[PDB]
């Protein structure tokens, strides 16, 4: 596959492990 | 170069082994000092050495190149150490 | 002072071709594996 | 370092907290910026 200036990156609800469980 | 009375001096030293032609490589010129002279520079000269064992003097063996800069757009590629490794003329 | 060197010979200013010379640091900003 | 306090550097003025690093600056450079054009690395003027 291919920081504190007011740009907040939120984590998703489902992580990378929960994608593989589905 | 002179930027509003602040004179900038860039320098680069590398060993070579040639006669006439410049190498087909790349080098980054780092700044050495900063001289706030506050004056305008339009002409220049170059110091040369002479010897005699002011008209019967004899010079040694050296050469230099004089170029002209142009305000064009250039790219700067930096490595992990923070040095310029490549340059792209647009 | 005003005496010129009489052992000089006037030669035509021939030119050469440079490859990638003439690149310096425009500022004092540190970078790391980026391109500007 | 290790405290969010106000700083006034040569190329950055504001509040920040300094941490340890392993970078190597050039002897003519005084501060460094990231890809986002934000100053995040400076140099001590007395200690190397």
């Amino acid at each position: 596959v291919t920081k504190f200036n007011g740009l907040t990156v939120l984590p998703p609800l489902l992580t990378d492990e929960m994608i593989a469980q589905y | 170069k002179n930027i509003d009375g602040y004179f900038k001096i860039y320098s680069k030293h590398t060993p070579i082994n040639l006669v006439r032609d410049l190498p087909q490589g790349f080098s980054a010129l780092e700044p050495l000092v900063d001289l706030p002279i506050g004056i305008n520079i339009t002409r220049f000269q170059t110091l040369l050495a002479l010897h005699r064992s002011s008209s019967g003097w004899t010079a040694g063996a050296a050469a230099y190149y004089v170029g002209y800069l142009q305000p064009r757009t250039f790219l700067l590629k930096y490595n992990e150490n923070g040095t310029i490794t490549d340059a792209v003329d647009c | 002072q005003c005496v010129n060197l009489t052992t000089r010979t006037q030669l035509p200013p021939a030119y050469t071709n440079s490859f990638t010379r003439g690149v310096y640091y425009p500022d004092k900003v540190f970078r790391s594996s980026v391109l500007h | 370092k290790n405290k969010c306090v106000n700083f006034n550097f040569n190329g950055l003025t504001g509040t920040g907290v300094l941490t340890e690093s392993n970078k190597k600056f050039l002897p003519f450079q005084q501060f460094g910026r990231d890809i986002a054009d934000t100053t995040d690395a400076v140099r001590d003027p007395q200690t190397l």
